[PDB]
């Protein structure tokens, strides 16, 4: 009531506008997290990006079609990705980088996919897999030395799923090994997954262009889904 | 037909209504552009509640030992005890309308949503769209008895039918596109069976509710000396107690269908 | 490796500390309480008068 | 923190002009700004005040209606817009920035002012002129009418000192609360409706004229003044 | 040789432990149960602070008992007038990801970290009106966890990195760094006479260290999983620890053992931030069912739930002149709470 009753409401007052002017903002761009290993493209992928659109994170923004999207490359960090995980629930979803040319580092790549899916605090976060490095892998098993059922016994009486889709002018000889570790991560995700949140492989290579599309429509998709949920149609 | 049935299940909607406002205000996660839209329809509904009951409640109430009041405000409560089902049946129609386009907006614009529906923008839809209730029952006073004021509004539910189911059918097809892709996905551990059903005891609902009032409109219009339009007209109560059974039934299929909407329920009646 | 050392020296200022018999630690832990257990005003109410949030 | 004023000189009775504040160095956006003008040889006298943000303006009973302030954040300028120039406005006009928040310090900064010539709180100080030499102690006097302490705990009486060729600088703000760049031998203190200044030890810098400020409303009066010698 | 030096270790922690359980006769539920327990205290929200945009994870009240500082997800800093609800300042940060905030004890300065391995200092008294940062602290490794300044000069920090460190705001160096940890050090806590602190580290373990001198002087192990919070009585000789096994536990720094375990059937997720009271008589704990339960410090038992969040609680604190506690919570909503009577 006092004439300094500017603090009380010419102040806070504009602070709020100020502060509802940021939630439309906030509100309006999609969160997502970017994870793997350090012998995988998660450095190439998202400088690619950064390209045409001791520190901690290293923020990257960009959009697609009026949309925008914050990546958050997490940097140097220490072994465990145990309790820094919880601050990154309610993103829209979470980019899992797997370098496919390898095959010793590959296990431990698979059991590091199955500790996020599983996670307690990343329940309703869909993952998006980019299988990197897919033509080392093409111009490796081609050049047959290191034999895939050597480390996935497996591999050994697996068919090439009927819905396969090859490129133009590749060897069927390696599209069973390609769809074989993709179904590998798509089995660890569909167990134990009650519909809440699903899994989004992908074929990258090393510089395909079509990266900030394919999150596009993966986003996309995701909400939809989630909708459809809510609005109890799915 | 009775009245205890207009009684009993009017204060069942009356306490289902009471119950989804009180748990949607006390909830802070419940303030989207949707659920301001159910609690719009929530208070159409009872608008539509006290408009369908307070007839017949006058009616015996003219008729029994609470006679003690002047005949000559007679004519101004049956004036706007016959308008506010006018004011209220189009909130409601209005209301069932938004919901159904604020689900569409959010599924096939999913990721500009939030440029595009606000609680500000949500505020103001609602209050246009009563506004323009308001205009329309005071045409219905005021223009009364025309066949023009009793044409544009057969006209006008038959076209928020079509418009209700086409979005919805569009809804049901696209969730079957997303789950035959979910299917096809290896180790597949899944139905379209709950969406035809979810897309069903809305549609057909709303449609057994509301058209046979409608229809019975149409008649009168077309047909006021035929045996079998006589015969459709003489059930004007019963299609008064289901139009009064869709106001019951809404909240059973809108508001109580969402989870935190249950477990906001929940808290509340532990108090 | 014989970093292993490193944690014997401070496994043994660990142990070489004074302790406190824990009766008179807790004796000592609860008598600082009742001593300000007048001024805490969660722990007793203070009236709404003195009370500057709701007045 | 600098703020310089433009737009003074001779006027002819019945016109206007348009006087300017020029701030540089602050948050201008963040700071309300007030006017406060001054006679020749009298004591200083509130002219108007804009807020931040620019949605409450006020103005002196006095000249309510022909004055008109204005503010503009982007360029970091301050206006005042007058017209039909009375007799008596022939005045020193100052301009000062006041910030309010919890713990702000109101009319701490002052800026150099610019002059004029033309051809219902109110405090009275008791005492016209106090001789003292340097080494003492002294106490100035300031009373007003109504009390001011309000019921939040705040007094709203201010202290600024005016050296005699120098523009006027805070000293107490709130009746205790001493300003940033000021000596701690300054202090304040009074019953609640006639308020006294102490100062501990004079010095060379100490001398001038002395006025208290009430801000418990809009209108904020000064004292006539107390004007100290060697 | 490695095996025979693992041994003498392993004789270490034997005498270690048979020392603390020497002196172990009575447990403060024994010298409590006389004491007349505590009644069941019922606080209420008295104000709410709408404004931030997002989860809140940190708060921390001024030393006037009357301002307030709090971190958001979005990446602001808000400074409330609590008696009011007014907003005095906003203070967007660099990273968005924020986990911790502090207050200066003077009010002239706050502090901000997060996952970004860098300490914010911010000047709120700036001679040109607007709130400004004044120096980065930049020598951690891993993401930074809790803040706590000792003076105007002088920080210290607690990082995800297995380390602990004091800064100097005039030149921002390390001048003392606090090692021996095994996991991510979460929580900190200054003890109120600024010469010693403790911080749990993600292992279940506890250390209290030595702001002069440097060497970890006390180790304290009796949880089973990562200690979330940390906070010293008010005496300056004792330290609660909330995990997330769920348990509360309270220990003493010149007794090496935990006295009362906080635990309860009915909850079953892990303590997210601990604080007491004036009088050290009310532990006040958060937790992620979605209420701040209050416990006894000396009966061990529940004489209040502060339950009035809808997402879970992530910060608690207490005002230096007791008069209320306020709680933050991931609904974007802080709830300064307070008795009636």
């Amino acid at each position: 009531l006092s004439a300094e009753d500017k603090a009380a409401v010419e102040r806070s007052k504009m602070i709020e506008k100020q502060l509802q002017k940021d939630k439309q903002v906030y509100r309006a761009t999609h969160r997502l997290l970017l994870l793997g290993a350090d012998n995988s493209g998660k450095s190439t992928i998202v400088k690619q990006m950064r390209i045409y659109h001791t520190s901690g994170i290293f923020e990257t923004k960009f959009q697609v079609d009026k949309v925008n999207f914050h990546m958050f490359d997490v940097g140097a960090q220490r072994d465990e990705r145990r309790k820094w995980i919880q601050c990154f629930n309610d993103v829209t979803a979470i980019i899992f980088v797997v370098d496919s040319s390898d095959y010793n580092r590959l296990q431990e790549a698979l059991n590091d996919f199955k500790s996020i899916w599983n996670n307690r605090w990343l329940r309703t976060i869909s993952v998006i897999l980019f299988l990197n490095k897919q033509d080392l892998l093409a111009e490796k098993v081609l050049a047959g030395k290191s034999k895939i059922e050597d480390y996935f016994p497996e591999f050994a009486r697996y068919t090439t799923p009927e819905d396969a889709t090859p490129e133009p002018g590749e060897d069927p000889r390696v599209t069973r090994a390609k769809y074989f570790i993709r179904d590998e991560f798509l089995r660890i995700s569909t167990a134990s997954g009650d519909g809440r949140h699903y899994c989004y492989p992908h074929f990258t290579c090393s510089v395909d262009t079509e990266n900030a599309r394919r999150i596009f429509n993966d986003c996309r998709d995701i909400i939809q889904r989630m909708h459809l949920r809510q609005y109890e149609l799915l | 037909i009775a009245v205890e049935v207009f009684l009993t299940l009017g204060v069942i909607s009356l306490l289902e209504n009471i119950l989804v406002i009180g748990a949607i205000v006390k909830n802070k996660n419940l303030h989207s552009p949707m659920y301001f839209f159910v609690c719009s329809l929530a208070v159409a509904d009872m608008l539509v509640s006290m408009s369908s009951a307070w007839e017949t409640i006058t009616i015996y109430l003219l008729n029994n030992k609470h006679l003690v009041i002047a005949d000559a405000f007679v004519r101004h409560i049956d004036n706007v005890f016959d308008s506010m089902i006018c004011i209220s049946v189009v909130a409601s129609m209005c209301s069932l309308l938004a919901i159904a386009v604020d689900r569409y907006v959010t599924i096939f614009y999913a990721l500009r949503y939030h440029h595009i529906m606000t609680a500000r923008r949500s505020g103001a839809i609602i209050a246009g769209i009563w506004a323009f209730c308001t205009g329309c029952g005071i045409v219905f006073i005021l223009y009364s008895e025309s066949t023009y004021v009793i044409l544009c509004l057969i006209s006008m539910f038959f076209a928020m039918l079509f418009l209700l189911v086409s979005l919805y059918i569009h809804m049901f097809l696209l969730a079957r596109t997303h789950v035959k892709r979910i299917a096809a996905l290896p180790g597949a551990s899944r139905t379209s069976m709950q969406g035809a059903v979810t897309v069903t005891m809305l549609l057909g609902v709303f449609t057994v509710c509301w058209a046979p009032f409608f229809l019975h409109l149409t008649l009168m219009l077309s047909c006021p000396q035929n045996l079998y339009c006589s015969r459709f007209m003489s059930h004007f109560n019963m299609y008064l107690i289901l139009i009064m059974c869709n106001s019951v039934m809404d909240p059973l299929i809108y508001a109580f269908r969402s989870q935190e909407m249950r477990k906001t329920f929940k808290e509340i009646i532990c108090c | 490796i014989a970093q292993a050392r490193k944690l014997v020296e401070q496994l043994k200022m660990e142990a070489n500390i004074d302790r406190i018999k824990v009766s008179k630690a807790a004796a000592d832990l609860m008598a600082y309480c009742e001593a300000h257990a007048k001024e805490d005003p969660l722990l007793t109410p203070v009236p709404a008068s003195e009370n500057p949030f709701r007045e | 923190v600098q703020l310089v004023e433009s737009g003074g000189g001779l006027v002819q009775p019945g016109g206007s002009r348009k006087l300017s504040c020029s701030a540089s160095g602050f948050a201008f956006s963040s700071f309300g700004m007030h006017w406060v003008r001054q006679a020749p040889e009298k004591g200083l006298e509130w002219v108007a005040y804009i807020s931040s943000g620019s949605g409450t303006i006020y103005y002196a009973d006095t000249v309510k209606g022909r004055f008109t302030i204005s503010r503009d954040d982007p360029k970091n300028t301050l206006f005042l817009q007058m017209t039909s120039l009375r007799s008596e406005d022939t005045a020193m006009y100052y301009c000062v920035r006041s910030i309010y928040y919890y713990g702000s310090s109101p009319f701490d900064f002052w800026g150099q002012g610019t002059t004029l010539t033309v051809s219902d709180i109110v405090m009275t100080q008791a005492t016209s002129s106090v001789p003292v030499t340097p080494g003492e102690s002294v106490s100035i006097s300031c009373r007003s009418s109504k009390s001011l302490l309000h019921s939040n705990g705040n007094t709203y009486l201010y202290w600024f000192l005016q050296r005699p060729g120098q523009s006027p600088q805070l000293l107490i703000y709130r009746m205790s609360n001493l300003a940033s760049g000021v000596p701690d031998r300054f202090s304040g203190s009074g019953s609640g409706t006639a308020f006294t200044l102490t100062i501990s030890r004079l010095e060379a810098e100490d001398v001038g004229v002395y006025y208290c400020m009430q801000h418990l409303e809009y209108p904020l009066t000064f004292g006539a003044g107390t004007k100290l010698e060697l | 040789e490695l095996d025979q030096l693992r041994q003498e270790a392993e004789q270490l922690k034997n005498q270690i432990r048979d020392a603390r359980k020497a002196c172990a006769d009575a447990t403060l539920s024994q010298i409590t149960n006389n004491i007349d327990p505590v009644g069941r205290i019922q606080m209420r929200t008295r104000r709410t602070l709408r404004g931030h945009l997002a989860k809140i994870y940190a708060m921390h009240w001024g030393t006037d008992s009357r301002l307030l500082v709090s971190a958001s997800q979005d990446g602001k800093l808000i400074i409330w007038d609590s008696y009011t609800t007014n907003k005095v300042h906003a203070i967007p940060l660099r990273s968005s990801w924020v986990m911790t905030c502090a207050y200066a004890p003077s009010g002239n300065y706050v502090a901000c970290g997060g996952l970004d391995n860098i300490c914010s200092i911010y000047n709120l008294k700036t001679r040109e009106g607007n709130v400004r940062v004044s120096r980065e602290l930049a020598g951690h490794t891993g993401y930074l966890s809790c803040c706590r300044f000792l003076d105007d000069n002088q920080i210290v920090t607690s990082s995800g990195d297995t380390t602990c460190a004091l800064w100097d705001i005039e030149t921002g160096q390390q001048t003392t760094t606090f090692t021996g940890h095994t996991g991510d050090v979460m929580s900190l806590s200054l003890a109120p006479d600024t010469r010693l602190f403790v911080s749990g580290a993600c292992d279940a373990s506890a250390k209290l260290w030595d702001v002069r001198e440097g060497m970890c002087r006390q180790t304290f192990t009796g949880h089973e999983s990562d200690i979330n919070a940390i906070c010293f009585f008010p005496n300056g000789n004792a330290f609660a620890t909330g995990s997330d096994d769920a348990t509360c536990r309270l220990f003493d720094l010149r007794a090496d053992q935990e006295l009362m375990t906080y635990s309860h059937d009915n909850i079953i997720c892990g303590i997210t931030s601990v604080s007491f009271s004036k009088s050290g008589r009310l532990l006040l704990a958060g937790y992620d069912d979605f209420n701040c339960n209050v416990w006894d410090a000396l009966k061990a038992d529940r004489a209040g739930v502060l339950a009035g969040h809808d997402n879970r609680v992530s910060c608690l604190g207490v005002t230096d002149d007791g008069m209320a506690v306020a709680t933050g919570s991931w609904d974007s909503f802080l709830k300064i709470w307070n008795g009636s009577s």
